[PDB]
This record gives C-alpha cells, sequence and structure tokens, in this order.
C-alpha cells in the first residue's frame, strides 16, 4: 500500500472541490434567475403574429398594435417549434417573445358547443326507424366499428340531409344524437354564416372546421341550410355576393381539396329548390333523406 | 373596460381584448375570485 | 496497492460530474443573462437616397421619415425600393433585408401532402395531355415554340359540372412541383381590412416572380371573378377593385413568362368577358359527364379495393348509369358495401350495385340540371 | 383592343420622361398614403419633365354612387 494515500489525498481533492462546485452553480442559479423572475414579472404579453423566421436565425413579427419588428435574437422559445404564421406572447419594450400561445379561436365559435347534452331517446320518436336507423349506422357505425368499414374496404360515408314538411321532426333527430354519442356535438344557425363585414362568415367557417379538425372525434349539424345555401345567380346591376362567398368556402372547405374523414355533416333542411345543387352533388351531401307525413298508426304513437 | 378572449389552464394567464388596440395577457386582482372572469366577458382593466 | 486508488476516483468522477451538469444548467441560462437584451429594427423601405448619409425612408407604420446609417454597411447598395431595418430610438438604418415573404402565401406555398397521380384519374386523357401541354411542354422545350415564333399561352380554365374531377386533376398536377404550385381557395384572398385583399394579389404575384417557374392555380373564382355591377351593395365596390388589380396584373405591361394559371368553376356565367378575354383565359377546357366508357373507367377506378365476388357484369351498372358524375360512382362503389354492412358479409355480392343504382339514380331527382356554357 | 399596347408603343417610341401608374395601387390600408401617393407623382411629373402620366383602371377610383359609412 504505497500510492493508495496520494490517490486518495487527490480525490479528497475532488471531492473539496465538488463542495464549491455545487456550491458554485447553486450560487449561480440566484442572479440568472432573479432576472427571469424580472422579465416573467412583465406578465403583460402584447401578443403578435410570427411573420417569417430568418436564418441568418433571426424572426420579423407583427404585434397587433399593427406593428412590425425585426429582432436578431429570439428569446426563450427555440426557432424549431416555431413556423411563420404562428402567435406568441412577446415582452412590452424589449419586443422580446418568451411564450407559445396556443389557438385563435372565436367567441362566437366557443358559444357554438354544446356542453348540456340534451336526453332524448328513440323511443320518443315514433314511426321513422328506417331513417333513424340509416341515421344512426351511417354515423356511429364510422365512430365505433372503423376496421369494419377497413375489413372489406371503402371509404365510410360522408354527409347526410333531412328534408320534407318542417313538422315532421327534424331537430328531434339531432337532439337525440347528441344524446346518444359521448363526442363533440356542435350545431350551427342558418344565418348565423351571414355577417356585415366581408369574410368574417368565411373565417367562421374555417375557424368551425378547424376546431372540428382539432376535435377528432366530432361531428357537425346546421339548421335551416337555405338561409345561406340559395342556388346562384348571374345578375348585372344588383345581386348579393357576401353569402355565396361563404357559401363557396362551406363547399371547398367541406369537400375537394386536402379532404378528411374525421368529422359527419348533419343537414337539415325543409324545401330543397332554393338549394344550389353544387352542395348537393353526391359526395358533399351523401346520404339525402326526406321525412313523410305519418301514416296512421305513428299518429297513434306521437300522441 | 375591456373583454376577455380566453383563458387557460393550470395559470390564470387570461388573454384579453381591446377595442382598437392589440392584446394582452393580463392577471386578475386581489379583491376578486377567479370565479366570475368567465370567458367572452367584459372587465374594468387599469391603464397601467 | 493501487486497489484503493480506484476505490477512491469513483468520489472523484461523479465529485466532478456535480461541477459539469449543474454547470451547464447554469450556462444554458447563462445565455438568457445576456441573450433577452435585443431590441427590435423597425421594418421600413427604402424610398430614394438624397447625399452619401442623408437616406429616406418610410415604415410599415406611418409617416417618412429621413434617416441615417451605419458608415460600414454598404451605403451603395442602398436602392430605392429594397427592404431594410432599422433603430427604435436613434433612428438610423442597421442592416439591409431581403425581400418578405407574408405567411398567408408561405401556408399556401407547401401544406398540400397530397401524392394522388395520373393512375387514380380516368376518361378525359385529351384533357389531360391538353391541360399537361402548357404546363409541362414548354417547361421543358421552348425552342419549337421559338422557332414556330408564336408565344406559348398565358394560362387556362376547367368548366363543368361538379364532380367531373376539376378538383382531382389540379391535385394529381400537385403531386409533381411541391415548391412552386400555389394553390388558391378564393376565399381566403378577401377580408375585413381596406386593401389587404389586393395585398395579397400583389406579393403572391411577387412571390411567382421571385420563383420562376411557376404554376398559380385558382379553384372557384365565382366569389371573387363576377361580371361587373352598376354598384348596388357597398361591398363589391373593393372586390370590384381586387379584380381590376387582378386583370391588369395578368397582363398589364408585364412579360407574363414561366408563370402559369390555371382556373376552375362551375358556373363560367357569373364571369367578367374581360377575365373571360383570350388575352388572358387563353384556353376553355370543357369537361363533361362521361360516356359509357368513361363511366366503365370510372367504374374500374373505384371498383379496385372492393372484396367481392368474380360475377360483376360491369356493363348492366354502366347501362343503368346515365348522366352520372364522377363521384357518384364512388357513391355507388362505397354503398355496395353499405347493403354489405347489414347481414354481415364481408363480401360483395353482384344485387348491391344494381340495388344502389336504383337508389343513386332516383337520390338524384331533386337536381336542378343547368350546363352553364361559358360566354 | 389594344387598350395595353398602344401605350407600350407610343412608351417605346416616346422621347419625354413616361410616368406608369397602376390605378388601383391608390387604396393603401393606412389613411392619407394615398393622396399623397396621388399629389407626388403629379410632382414628379413636375419637376422631372414635360412628361406623361398613364393611368389603367379607372373604374377601380372613379365609380358613381359613394357611401360615407364604411
Ligand atoms: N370519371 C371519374 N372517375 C374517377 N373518379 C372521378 C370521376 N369523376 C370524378 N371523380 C372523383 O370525384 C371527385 C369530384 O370530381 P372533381 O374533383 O373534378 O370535382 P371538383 O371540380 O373538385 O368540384 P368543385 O371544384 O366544385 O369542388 C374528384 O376528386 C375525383 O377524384
Ligand atoms: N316522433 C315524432 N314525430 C313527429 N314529430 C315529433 C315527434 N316527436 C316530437 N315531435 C315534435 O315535432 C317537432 C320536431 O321539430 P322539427 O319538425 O324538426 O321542427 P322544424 O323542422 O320545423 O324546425 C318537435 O318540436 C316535437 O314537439
Ligand atoms: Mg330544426
Ligand atoms: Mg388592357
Amino acid at each position: 500500500r504505497t500510492r493508495l494515500l496520494d490517490s486518495e489525498i487527490k480525490i479528497m481533492k475532488s471531492e473539496v472541490l465538488r463542495v464549491t462546485h455545487e456550491l458554485q452553480a447553486m450560487k449561480d442559479k440566484i442572479k440568472e434567475n432573479s432576472e427571469k423572475i424580472k422579465v416573467n414579472k412583465t406578465l403583460p404579453y402584447l401578443v403578435s403574429n410570427v411573420i417569417e423566421l430568418l436564418d441568418v436565425k433571426c424572426a420579423v413579427i407583427k404585434t397587433s398594435t399593427r406593428q412590425t419588428y425585426f429582432l436578431p435574437v429570439i428569446g426563450l422559445v427555440d426557432a424549431e417549434k416555431l413556423k411563420p404564421g404562428d402567435l406568441v406572447g412577446v415582452n412590452k419594450d424589449s419586443y422580446l417573445i418568451l411564450e407559445t400561445l396556443p389557438t385563435e379561436y372565436d367567441s362566437r365559435v366557443k358559444a357554438m358547443e354544446v356542453d348540456e347534452r340534451p336526453t332524448e331517446q328513440y323511443s320518443d320518436i315514433g314511426g321513422l326507424d328506417k331513417q333513424i336507423q340509416e341515421l344512426v349506422e351511417a354515423i356511429v357505425l364510422p365512430m365505433n366499428h372503423k376496421e369494419k368499414f377497413e375489413n372489406l374496404g371503402i371509404q365510410p360515408p360522408k354527409g347526410v340531409l333531412m328534408y320534407g314538411p318542417p313538422g315532421t321532426g327534424k331537430t328531434l333527430l339531432a337532439r337525440a344524437c347528441a344524446a346518444q354519442t359521448k363526442a363533440t356535438f356542435l350545431k350551427l344557425a342558418g344565418p348565423q354564416l351571414v355577417q356585415m363585414f366581408i369574410g368574417d362568415g368565411a373565417k367562421l367557417v374555417r375557424d368551425a372546421f378547424a376546431l372540428a379538425k382539432e376535435k377528432a372525434p366530432s361531428i357537425i349539424f346546421i339548421d335551416e341550410l337555405d338561409a345561406i345555401g340559395t342556388k346562384r345567380f348571374d345578375s348585372e346591376k344588383a345581386g348579393d355576393r357576401e353569402v355565396q362567398r361563404t357559401m363557396l368556402e362551406l363547399l371547398n372547405q367541406l369537400d375537394g381539396f386536402q379532404p378528411n374523414t374525421q368529422v359527419k355533416v348533419i343537414a337539415a333542411t325543409n324545401r330543397v329548390d332554393i338549394l344550389d345543387p353544387a352542395l348537393l352533388r353526391s359526395g358533399r351531401l351523401d346520404r339525402k333523406i326526406e321525412f313523410p307525413m305519418p301514416n296512421e298508426e305513428a299518429r297513434a304513437r306521437i300522441m | 373596460c375591456t373583454k376577455i378572449i380566453n383563458a387557460d389552464s393550470e395559470d390564470p394567464k387570461y388573454i384579453i381584448n381591446v377595442k382598437q388596440f392589440a392584446k394582452f395577457v393580463v392577471d386578475l386582482s386581489d379583491q376578486v375570485a377567479p370565479t366570475d372572469i368567465e370567458e367572452g366577458m367584459r372587465v374594468g382593466v387599469d391603464r397601467n | 496497492k493501487l486497489l484503493e486508488h480506484k476505490e477512491i476516483d469513483g468520489r472523484l468522477k461523479e465529485l466532478r460530474e456535480q461541477l459539469k451538469e449543474l454547470t451547464k444548467q447554469y450556462e444554458k441560462s447563462e445565455n438568457d443573462l445576456k441573450a433577452l437584451q435585443s431590441v427590435g429594427q423597425i421594418v421600413g423601405e427604402v424610398l430614394k437616397q438624397l447625399t452619401e448619409e442623408k437616406f429616406i425612408v418610410k415604415a410599415t407604420n406611418g409617416p417618412r421619415y429621413v434617416v441615417g446609417c451605419r458608415r460600414q454597411l454598404d451605403k451603395s447598395k442602398l436602392k430605392p425600393g429594397t427592404r431594410v431595418a432599422l433603430d427604435m430610438t436613434t433612428l438610423t438604418i442597421m442592416r439591409y433585408l431581403p425581400r418578405e415573404v407574408d405567411p398567408l402565401v408561405y401556408n399556401m406555398s407547401h401544406e398540400d401532402p397530397g401524392n394522388v397521380s395520373y393512375s387514380e384519374i380516368g376518361g378525359l386523357s385529351e384533357q389531360i395531355r391538353e391541360l399537361r401541354e402548357v404546363i409541362e411542354l414548354p417547361l421543358t422545350n421552348p425552342e419549337l415554340f421559338q422557332r414556330v415564333g408564336i408565344i406559348p399561352p398565358k394560362g387556362c380554365l376547367l368548366y363543368g359540372p361538379p364532380g367531373t374531377g376539376k378538383t382531382l386533376l389540379a391535385r394529381a398536377v400537385a403531386s409533381q412541383l411541391d415548391c412552386n404550385f400555389l394553390k388558391v381557395v378564393s376565399s381566403s384572398i378577401v377580408d375585413k381590412y381596406i386593401g389587404e385583399s389586393a395585398r395579397l394579389i400583389r406579393e403572391m404575384f411577387n412571390y411567382a416572380r421571385d420563383h420562376q417557374p411557376c404554376i398559380i392555380f385558382m379553384d372557384e373564382i365565382d366569389a371573387i371573378g363576377g361580371r361587373r355591377f352598376s354598384e348596388g351593395t357597398s361591398a363589391d365596390r373593393e372586390i370590384q377593385r381586387t379584380l381590376m388589380e387582378l386583370l391588369n396584373q395578368m397582363d398589364g405591361f408585364d412579360t407574363l413568362h414561366r408563370v402559369k394559371m390555371i382556373m376552375a368553376t362551375n358556373r363560367p356565367d357569373t364571369l367578367d368577358p374581360a377575365l373571360l378575354r383570350p388575352g388572358r383565359l387563353d384556353r376553355k377546357i370543357h369537361i363533361d359527364l362521361p360516356n359509357e366508357q368513361a363511366r366503365l373507367d370510372i367504374l374500374k377506378i373505384h371498383a379496385g379495393p372492393i372484396t367481392k365476388h368474380g360475377e360483376i357484369d360491369y356493363e348492366a351498372i354502366v347501362k343503368l348509369s346515365d348522366g352520372f358524375n364522377g363521384a357518384d360512382l364512388r357513391n355507388v362503389c362505397t354503398e355496395a358495401g353499405m347493403f354489405a354492412i347489414r347481414a354481415d358479409h364481408d363480401f360483395v355480392v353482384q344485387e348491391d350495385f344494381m340495388k344502389a343504382v336504383r337508389k343513386v339514380a332516383d337520390s338524384k331527382k331533386l337536381e336542378s340540371k343547368l350546363d352553364y356554357k361559358p360566354v | 383592343c389594344g387598350k395595353t399596347m398602344l401605350a407600350k408603343a407610343v412608351a417605346h417610341h416616346t422621347t419625354a420622361a413616361f410616368i406608369r401608374v397602376v390605378g388601383s395601387e391608390f387604396v393603401q390600408k393606412y389613411l392619407g398614403e394615398g393622396p399623397r401617393m396621388v399629389r407626388d407623382v403629379f410632382r414628379l411629373a413636375k419637376e422631372n419633365a414635360p412628361a406623361i402620366i398613364f393611368i389603367d383602371e379607372i373604374d377601380a377610383i372613379a365609380t358613381k354612387r359613394f357611401d360615407a359609412q364604411t
């Protein structure tokens, strides 16, 4: 035993350096956290929109004070999780971005979402069991047996429409299935996509279908589609257009470029001849079912 | 006075909105509970 | 013996590990001790040059300013027209900048992963090569048009009934370029602001001049197109302004080269004839209802991945198929499996096709039957 | 009918200063940029030369009906 005292003396010197090492970084946290809570106590965050992310690394944003800003240094958020078109919470004076704010959802879109579960059951609906059956299997089974449609292998049906006399029960099935399935039910009014300013109803379409894109179990309802679904017409000197704008993004945003099978559409009208046949094609609205008048027995059943 | 866009989970960290100007992450006072600061609501907000 | 040496060094290595790890954790936060000190560089633009030091700018905010620069930053390179960076406090130009990309167009550029091919489409191959003639042939071989002495066309459009493959064709084109195919939904280009609907048509095509071989696709132009008006409502004023920006930007005072425009509509009746001019829209591609052979084609296209039994007389389906679309055959092939979904038949029997055509056939009794001939 | 083409030919064979503006760009988002954008063009035509202004799509600006509510 000769060198164990020298190497043990060196190891004891290394632990004696470890004491001032843990004390060194443990002293190093205070002065950096003191300015970290200084830039975090600036909690009023002037949010912006990420215009562009440079490569000569840098970025340009625009605050919602309509003010553009170049910056050389990004900040606490790195460049990799960012992209042009985002929206972040930014320091006021430095104009230095700090956080990542998630979404851009309108309050009217938040009003569209139910949280009530209006309880209805199918034996409260007598004498419509064919339309009830083909309605339920067209929506519920692409939400519970997906490998059954993939077993044979087909794209599942997409878009159902109900039409008929306005007293035959059309809201009733929607509130029924809204009580049945435990998904993100989302309802719409007819002239709800009608705005004074231009483009607001169209952005209201893409925001709602962005939210229904987000909730992957989700189905969308439309009541009284003919308020917006008026057939177009060629007219000089006059004629509305703005409703047909939102109708056209309802067409394209519904079906066409970049489709998906995540939402199912339930549309309710009473009159058909007003409607533009562009939504009546085959695939935008697949299953067009009418609700006739009760024969005798369903009249006994309702009362 | 302003208008609330939304809150977030785990934290107050409110998202506010005003008439023309930009949008901020804002906070309560000590005088009120976070209960009736529900989303889509007008609130009186100090200038500083 | 050095046996107690290696027993001693085990506290020395982990002793220095408490230095290295927590010191690196203090270093990563030590970057933010000074990294949070950058101040903005207000995005401006050079108007002209007065003297070597007297420059003149205007922000994206408001008023026009007189400004100086740094003495090391290539003042000769400050051309009237460039996008530069400023100072907030003393108002001096700090750094020249490249052009902007206005991220609606960046989020118009390359967000389609649709990898559909020409094998999927079928029945309109004359229109396939016809549409190929403008976007693929002179982009690879200009010398024949140069020797003949005529310029290749600027743009062409697609019209017909809904569900004939007008979107599907442009998606088949979209699986070829991946960098310079800009697709337009004709509804994102409008907002409630003053000229921002026109700024988009400015800078989409500025980006089109930035990337020289490029394709602009225009889906459902009837929202923005219009014929004209005698000025009824207050909304269509600035939309006519937005359209007349587009018409001058097509072939007004510009060599419109290598930027090919493909359009599509369901009704070419609500359009401006000035937009329908053969100077601007050069070819009008008519896509009609399929014949019996083309319905046989699309039927065999959508009839591919279907578990069936080999007794399918495809002739009878086509024989009851009269006036059908390109998508309702996919509705029939979809809905024969909607007969197979009851009684738990994993296969598909031949009968459910004729049931399916007898349901799809009278399902479209409520159609409007318009042909929409362009004028 | 050669509306743009004739201005191209005159603008090609001209000897005076030619100023070529696009008559749907005076609608800026900001106030005043439009009117100042109107006046400095004619100021540059004044100071520059015995010059020629060209304006296309006048229907983008000069219409008939108006509305002091937007
Ligand atoms: N004959 C056919 N054979 C195979 N598939 C077809 C046929 N016709 C249509 N389809 C399919 O059905 C869909 C509807 O056709 P298409 O995409 O041309 O309509 P569209 O012009 O996009 O409609 P809109 O532009 O009005 O939204 C297409 O995506 C296409 O794949
Ligand atoms: N099984 C049923 N058949 C027919 N009508 C019913 C049935 N059950 C309830 N109703 C009544 O019919 C109405 C159905 O609404 P609905 O006809 O969709 O209204 P509208 O179509 O006019 O908007 C309900 O208000 C309800 O009171
Ligand atoms: Mg109803
Ligand atoms: Mg012209």
